[PDB]
């Protein structure tokens, strides 16, 4: 979802 | 489909000795930020941007699709 | 040009956080957004705008 996750 | 679009357009741009700014010309259709986001995969390419970029790099869009 | 799907993706991926966002307009039309780490050129006109109001305007 959120970047780097 | 355009999932690998960013990597391919970056490769072709660098091949032709072009900066992102040169691809974006007067930035009336594409900002340097938007091209950067597409090349890094931050932003999914939309149709108008993908076709504009393909034309700026001298190829049909089919050269750049998955 | 800023697609509603592009804006929504930047929110979904956590690049556009919070209630407000920096917007570039050209010829009266929303042209782009600007994230905190990105640069703008001197001739680009930047406004701080409400995310939900940008969404309304783009959805039209």
């Amino acid at each position: 979802h959120h970047h780097h996750h | 489909m355009l999932k690998d679009f960013g990597k391919k357009i970056k490769s072709l741009r660098l091949e032709k000795g072009l900066t992102k700014e040169a691809v974006c010309l007067d930035e009336s259709q594409l900002s340097t930020r938007q091209l950067t986001r597409i090349e890094s995969g931050q932003s999914t390419p939309t149709l108008n941007k993908a076709v504009y970029i393909a034309g700026r790099l001298g190829v049909t869009l089919g050269y750049l699709t998955d």
